[PDB]
């Protein structure tokens, strides 16, 4: 394991070394007491009720809640991010290696940062029970969930609990009362449903994906539960408030992120899918197609709507970061949102860091400098990042391949069930749930129906949404690529 | 790397290979013409005896550090250096040499040992150091005469003075011998030679040559000639040392 | 204080008459003596004993800056050391430059004198080496560091006495102006004043 | 200067107590005595003593033009200089035999034995690759050197880093210890010398020797080894008559002594590293 | 290019045991006290031995005990097919001279020409591997052409260790294959070794085999040198009467 995460961190060019002595010099020394100094421009939050909900055992934790009640039937909202720009100020070294690190991998087993694990989970973290810095947004709504007034303030906090989703769902709804934490999660997880089934209305769509992360005894599928759909709605609401905020203020330079929509030509294999199967899609827009998706259920295929869900996701462009000037698309296809720029997690991503400086400064709370406004400059960071963030996802995905061919290795199972995505002329692809995995397979005579998709042999038919039963043999000839092949079975 | 002197570069050539011309050519002359030569004897104070000889282009020091303890074999010694300065010719040298330095200091022991009497001056080493200052044509020669007189000057003992001359040879259809030459006459030639003598008793006391070619009837002529060119340039030399004889009973 | 920890440490070496191990810092010196012995007829003079100093970095070879440098201290020990007593005799002075973070020659020479105290050598008075560095502003800094030397504009090696704190030796990088002599002497001054009490510590500690 | 004559009192008494099996400072025969491995603040400097011999060694980098015949691989610059401190008579060039034999074993030793990789320090193949040199000085002189330099030429080899550079087509990119963490070198295996002094024509044999009983044999066995049971090189000085079981058992030793050697010097490196990442410029090792 | 066929054979054309022929000469410089000419295959070297004679600027350096070897090691420039300069003053020459000086200290039993050089040179003309045995086989030739005393013939040669066996009397293909080489030179009468000189990595197990392999190589060119020897003398003898 120890060479082939290295080969593919030198492949996909994913700086691997570690943190150089110029720039851990730049870091503060580590007696760190909050300087009521640099808490002048700022606020003391300390009589706060906060939980940070953060999955099962991570360091990195950023984001930080509350809901509290008020007077008049309102209740003041609240998100807290770390405020990591006070550490992180530009013509350093260490932006330099944040930026060439543009985003911190998180492999199977390891992650490796963007920032020193001291700036990354002893002093920016949202620790439990410490005061940390912070920059917060606040909203006042009502119990549906229309925002009324808003600010932007830096802040200094006080964590008083880092949960989990489970632990968060536990506390939540096991009846237990307490003025602390269990009434604002509650009364939040209501709003979190109400935006979620509004902006649902609003034509934003969801989707899934065959997504397994391993321990490796016997790997896992993530699991859904509210706590995480209410964490995403809030801080998809925060990040588009800034971007609303940071674009009326700014309209030259900024970094935002696009999902340019896909061309229909794409679509054109589900809808002939859908059809084979007698369910009408209508996919002119990004609406029409989630409205419809949610009626193609049927009771033959409970496990239906899942297969079209990713068959969409296969379609779907890439999501990009660029700047505000030089480009007016300003269009987000997935959230249906116009505008939307990463704000929550700068531990995890640079623009999110860009994105505090522009928004301090409109504040006031912070002075320019020239590669704030170059628009070059900004949009050839936007580039790197952009490459930096694909690079990424290449190499988590051989990562998450090489486990799976070590549990092969390991445990030589065959035999197990499928569904089938897509039918070509040479292979077959297929769809495997309980290991998450979507594989092909050759058949090197046939007969290749294109105006429908579907294969015919002397013997049987293959259509999508059927069934076959596989046998998995791992080939490693080439130890270079050891690679999976299935075998078919009925 | 030489740890004895400073850190330049590796390696350094000079602009005129660089250069893109036809050198001029002297021309025409008077073959048997001779350099305007100013001669010096009693230039340096702290050397027993020195000498400093111009002619042309041409100047050369030379100075004589006298006897210093160190029958047939309690015979004297006289070792000399010859060195010609790195800002000498259109090229550098590094100081050092070891190729054609020596050659020609083997030439000046060669040419001054007959002359100088070694017998009385016993259990002793003469170290003569000759200095090229600048090359403008025959330079041999000019430090056999530099030599000479310095030693005549320290007041070693001899039995007569040297007397040099550098000939070249015009590589033109009709070959004519070329005396007391320039560095241009003399890198544009077919053959060099460099006679040295005693005048009074009439005998060559080392001499040196080479060609691109020649012939016996050519050299021969070529040593005459320059055993007329040492006859005629020997008095200044005389002069110069009874100057600085009068200049020495002056001072006392 | 002005200027940074720097320890000493005597008879390391068991071979040489008298050593010395001087660190400040991170630069640190070693030094070996060799008493009163033989010299060949060619290096002696009568009435004095021959004192020859040889020192060497850890890097390439020696060249020319080396031989200046040990030209400085050999020049420095005459003018301390008493020689009329041993004439007809070679002292001789080794310095090792172990490590290299600028204040070298404030180092070499505090090394060398501890080594010819320990080889109990006939000294008329110690000596002591400091440098200071006038960066561009003419802010002055006593016991510089490597990054000090580049960044600045003039750097000054001192060589003073322990009787009336005179200067025995001046070895200057840059270019400087009077005032600034001056009153970088005066501090160098101070500076002494505070190594010999640290000699007088070491040299008390080391007699119990 | 010269070095004090040898009385006859002293050789008789060393030759009886070796008769008798008895060192003077109290080993045995087959004992090296106690060496500390003592690092400095500069990654690749360090002072090795054995019990008074000291000996320096410092390792420094280059980049520079290869040499035709091998253009892809590097380069290696040994040196070894005898201090006039390590004792009189090593006055400059007047002990050049003694240089000449260990700079040649020396060479020999680590460079033909490949303990390092020569070709993972080529960066440009025909136009720069690196030069890597090592200085070894000696300080003290008491006895054994070969051993001494060697353990200080492998202990450096083994603690030093380069500067890492980058290269993309002929464009090369070097960098500063301050903006990246230097690289270190690439070893085989660290072999280390081992000395045998014979004494009567063969009779006796001792390990690591101290001056005088250098002064009083006539032959010395040299041997490199690694912790794998390699020889690497093995030499005979002093015009002496030997046999084969002496080399054989002298070899046997060997092999103990230099698997101790090394698992010291891993130690060593260990705690080095410990240390730096604590807050410390130093790093100490003792037999 | 290989060292050793699956058969056993060489490149040259012969086994790992044997060598190549030596072809030798004692007398070849008269105006010397002593010379000898060797060619061990490509291999040229060539000895002389200027006797015990008078030490001149003695500066204190005439042993009274015993005698003063001197031995001085060349290798011309056009010995390897690559042109080298500074054949003498080298660090490997040097070397050279001080193991031929404490071999022939050795053998040439010095306790009776005390206050005397024995001035020894070599050079090689012709290097084709096997450089230092040609030459101290040579200077032993010399050194008894001289009628110098000498307990024995001092013979050398070189050993090898390839596919797990080993070779005698290695040339300069298989010297620069960088394969473990053992050159020594011992005394045959005794068994007992005056030289003993190795350069490459190897296991310590298969010391042994390469070492009796010299050995025994050395012994038979100590028989194809008595045998030169004892015609030379015969030669000379019969001459005399
Ligand atoms: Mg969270």
């Amino acid at each position: 394991k120890e060479t082939e995460t290295e080969v593919l961190l030198l492949e996909h060019d994913v700086p691997h070394q570690p943190f150089s002595q110029a720039v851990l010099s730049f870091l503060p020394k580590m007696p760190w007491s909050i300087t009521e100094k640099d808490m002048k421009n700022r606020e003391d939050l300390r009589h706060l009720c906060i939980c940070s909900v953060d999955p099962p055992g991570c360091t990195d934790i950023n984001d930080a809640l509350h809901c509290r009640e008020l007077e008049n039937g309102n209740l003041e909202v609240g998100v807290h991010i770390a405020d990591v720009s006070h550490f992180i100020r530009p013509g350093n070294a260490l932006d330099q290696e944040s930026a060439r690190r543009g985003t911190t991998v998180y492999l199977c087993e390891k992650r490796i940062d963007m920032v020193p694990e001291l700036l990354s989970s002893n002093l920016c973290s949202l620790k439990c029970d410490v005061d940390r810095l912070a920059f917060s947004c606040i909203w006042e709504m009502n119990h549906n969930a229309e925002i009324l007034k808003t600010k932007f303030t830096k802040s200094v906090i006080n964590s008083k609990a880092s949960l989990t989703y489970a632990e968060a769902q536990l506390r939540i709804d096991s009846a237990n009362m307490n003025d602390d934490i269990t009434t604002s999660l509650r009364g939040l997880n209501k709003l979190a449903k109400i935006l979620k089934k509004r902006r649902i209305e609003k034509g934003a769509l969801t989707l899934s994906s065959p997504e397994v992360r391993f321990h490796p005894i016997d790997l896992q599928t993530k699991e859904l539960r509210e706590t995480n759909s209410m964490v995403e709605e809030f801080m998809l609401l925060a990040n588009i408030s800034v971007a609303k905020k940071i674009h009326e203020e700014f309209s030259e330079h900024a970094l935002l992120r696009k999902h340019p929509a896909p061309p229909p030509s794409n679509y054109e294999i589900l809808v002939k899918a859908a059809r084979s199967r007698n369910l009408e899609i209508k996919t002119d827009t990004a609406k029409s197609l989630a409205e419809s998706l949610d009626q193609a259920e049927s009771p033959t295929f409970p496990y239906l709507n899942t297969l079209l869900r990713i068959l969409a996701t296969r379609c779907m462009m890439q999501a990009v970061y660029f700047c505000s000037g030089m480009d007016n698309d300003f269009h987000h296809y997935g959230l249906a949102s116009p505008i939307y720029t990463h704000f929550t997690s700068p531990i995890r991503r640079y623009a999110d860091v860009i994105v505090h400086r522009l928004l301090a400064v409109a504040i006031g709370a912070d002075c320019t400098y020239p590669e704030l406004t170059d628009k070059h400059k900004l949009a050839d960071i936007c580039k790197n990042l952009n490459f930096r963030h694909k690079m990424a996802q290449y190499a988590q995905r051989a990562s998450v391949a090489f486990h799976t061919q070590l549990f092969f290795k390991s445990n030589g199972i065959v035999s197990e069930e499928a569904y089938i995505l897509f039918v070509r002329k040479n292979a077959i692809v297929v769809l495997i749930p309980k290991y998450g995995l979507e594989g092909t397979v050759f058949f090197e005579q046939l007969i290749y129906d294109d105006e429908i998709p579907s294969l015919k042999i002397e013997d049987t038919v293959f259509h999508v949404f059927d069934k076959v039963k596989v046998k998995i043999m791992l080939d490693s000839s080439n130890l270079q690529h050891q690679k999976i092949r299935m075998s078919l079975v009925e | 790397g030489d740890h004895r002197r400073i850190r330049g570069p590796e390696e350094s050539q000079p602009p005129q290979l660089y250069a893109a011309d036809e050198e001029e050519a002297p021309g025409t002359r008077d073959p048997t013409r001779l350099r305007p030569v100013y001669a010096r004897a009693g230039l340096l104070s702290q050397a027993k005896g020195s000498a400093y000889l111009e002619a042309g282009g041409t100047k050369v020091l030379c100075a004589v550090s006298g006897p210093r303890q160190a029958p047939a074999a309690l015979r004297g010694r006289l070792l000399c250096d010859f060195r010609r300065a790195p800002f000498a010719g259109r090229r550098r040298r590094a100081p050092p040499g070891g190729c054609e330095e020596r050659e020609l200091a083997l030439a000046l022991q060669e040419a001054l040992e007959p002359a100088v009497r070694l017998g009385r001056y016993p259990r002793a080493q003469l170290e003569v150091s000759a200095l090229l200052l600048e090359d403008g044509g025959s330079a041999l020669a000019a430090a056999l005469t530099a030599a000479a007189l310095a030693l005549a000057d320290a007041g070693v003992e001899m039995y007569d003075l040297v007397v040099g001359c550098g000939l070249s040879l015009a590589p033109g259809p009709a070959p004519t011998w070329l005396l007391d030459p320039t560095r241009l006459e003399e890198e544009r030639a077919a053959a060099g030679l460099t006679v040295a003598l005693m005048p009074v008793l009439n005998q060559v006391a080392g001499l040196l040559g080479s060609g691109e070619g020649g012939l016996t009837e050519s050299w021969a002529e070529a040593v005459r000639l320059g055993l007329e060119g040492c006859q005629r340039l020997y008095p200044v030399l005389q002069q110069s040392l009874v100057r600085a004889a009068r200049r020495r009973g002056a001072a006392a | 204080c002005s200027l940074r920890h720097f320890a000493c440490e005597q008879n390391l070496l068991s071979r040489p008459d008298g050593s010395a191990s001087f660190l400040q810092g991170d630069t640190s010196v070693l030094a070996g003596v060799y008493g009163p012995a033989e010299v060949k007829v060619s290096k002696e003079i009568f009435n004095k004993a021959t004192l020859e100093v040889i020192l060497r970095p850890k890097i390439g070879l020696p060249g020319v800056a080396e031989k200046s440098r040990e030209r400085l201290i050999r020049n420095t020990c005459e003018a301390v050391v008493l020689g009329t007593l041993h004439p007809r005799t070679s002292i001789t002075v080794v310095l090792q430059v172990v490590s290299d973070a600028g204040s070298l020659l404030a180092c070499c020479l505090n090394a060398a004198c501890m080594a010819l105290v320990d080889a109990g050598v006939p000294m008329r008075a110690l000596f002591c080496g400091v440098a200071c560095a006038l960066d561009s502003d003419g802010t002055l800094v006593l016991d510089p560091t490597s990054k000090q030397e580049k960044e600045a504009r003039a750097v000054l090696t001192f060589a003073l006495d322990s009787v009336e704190r005179k200067l025995l030796m001046s070895s200057t990088k840059g270019l400087y102006s009077d005032t600034e002599l001056q009153q970088c002497l005066a501090a160098a001054q101070a500076a002494s004043q505070h190594v010999f009490r640290f000699y007088r510590e070491s040299l008390q500690r080391r007699y119990s | 200067m010269k070095e004090t004559p040898l009385s006859n009192c002293e050789r008789r008494f060393l030759l009886r107590a070796i008769e008798e099996k008895k060192r003077l400072d109290g080993r045995q025969t087959y004992d090296y005595r106690n060496i500390r491995i003592s690092f400095g603040t500069d990654y690749g400097c360090c002072i090795v003593e054995l019990g008074k011999t000291r000996v320096l060694g410092q390792v420094s980098c280059e980049l520079v033009s290869p040499k035709l015949n091998r253009a892809t691989e590097g380069i290696l610059f040994f040196n070894l200089e005898l201090s006039q401190m390590a004792a009189p008579a090593f006055e400059p060039g007047r002990q050049s035999d003694l240089l000449v034999k260990l700079n040649r074993l020396m060479e020999r030793c680590l460079r033909n034995s490949k303990c390092i990789d020569t070709e993972s320090l080529c960066v440009v193949a025909g136009e720069k690759v690196w030069q890597i040199r090592v200085d070894l000085h000696l300080l003290n002189h008491d006895g054994n050197i070969i051993d001494a330099a060697s353990i200080a030429a492998i202990v450096a080899l083994c603690h030093f880093r380069r500067p890492d550079v980058s290269v993309q087509g002929d464009e090369v990119t070097l960098y500063t210890p301050e903006e990246r963490d230097p690289v270190p070198l690439s070893i085989h295996h660290m072999p280390i010398c081992v000395s045998f002094a014979f004494f009567q024509q063969g009779t006796y044999l001792l390990v690591d020797p101290n001056e005088r009983e250098e002064r009083v044999m006539d032959g010395l066995l040299v041997i490199a080894m690694n912790k794998h049971r390699e020889i690497c090189t093995i030499q005979s000085s002093g015009g002496i008559m030997l046999l084969k079981d002496q080399v054989l058992r002298c070899s046997k030793i060997a092999g103990v002594k230099v698997a101790e050697i090394t698992e010291l010097i891993l130690k060593a490196l260990e705690n080095d590293q410990k240390v730096r990442k604590e807050g410390g410029k130093f790093g100490f090792a003792e037999s | 290019l290989e060292l050793l066929s699956d058969q056993g054979y060489r490149v040259d054309g012969r086994r790992a045991g044997e060598l190549r022929k030596i072809q030798a000469r004692m007398g070849v410089f008269a105006q010397a006290d002593g010379s000898a000419y060797i060619e061990q295959g490509n291999t040229k070297a060539l000895a002389v031995v200027y006797g015990p004679h008078e030490i001149r600027g003695s500066r204190a350096r005439a042993l009274p005990d015993r005698a003063l070897v001197n031995c001085q090691y060349s290798s011309a420039t056009f010995s390897t097919g690559e042109r080298k300069r500074r054949p003498h003053g080298d660090r490997k020459s040097c070397e050279m001279g001080l193991q031929l000086r404490q071999t022939f200290e050795a053998a040439i039993l010095t306790q009776l020409h005390p206050r005397s050089q024995i001035d020894i040179y070599v050079q090689v003309l012709q290097a084709d591997g096997g450089t230092y045995a040609a030459c101290v086989n040579a200077a032993t030739l010399a050194v008894l052409d001289a009628g110098i005393p000498m307990r024995d013939f001092v013979c050398a040669c070189s050993a090898g260790f390839v596919d797990g066996t080993a070779l005698a009397d290695l040339s300069h293909v298989e010297e620069a294959a960088g394969g473990p080489q053992l050159a020594l030179a011992l005394l045959p009468a005794s068994g007992q070794i005056a030289l003993l000189e190795m350069d490459a990595r190897l296991h310590e197990d298969h010391l042994e085999r390469v070492l009796e392999a010299a050995a025994q190589a050395a012994r038979d060119v100590h028989t194809l040198l008595d045998r030169v020897v004892r015609q030379h003398v015969r030669e000379a003898s019969i001459l005399l009467g």
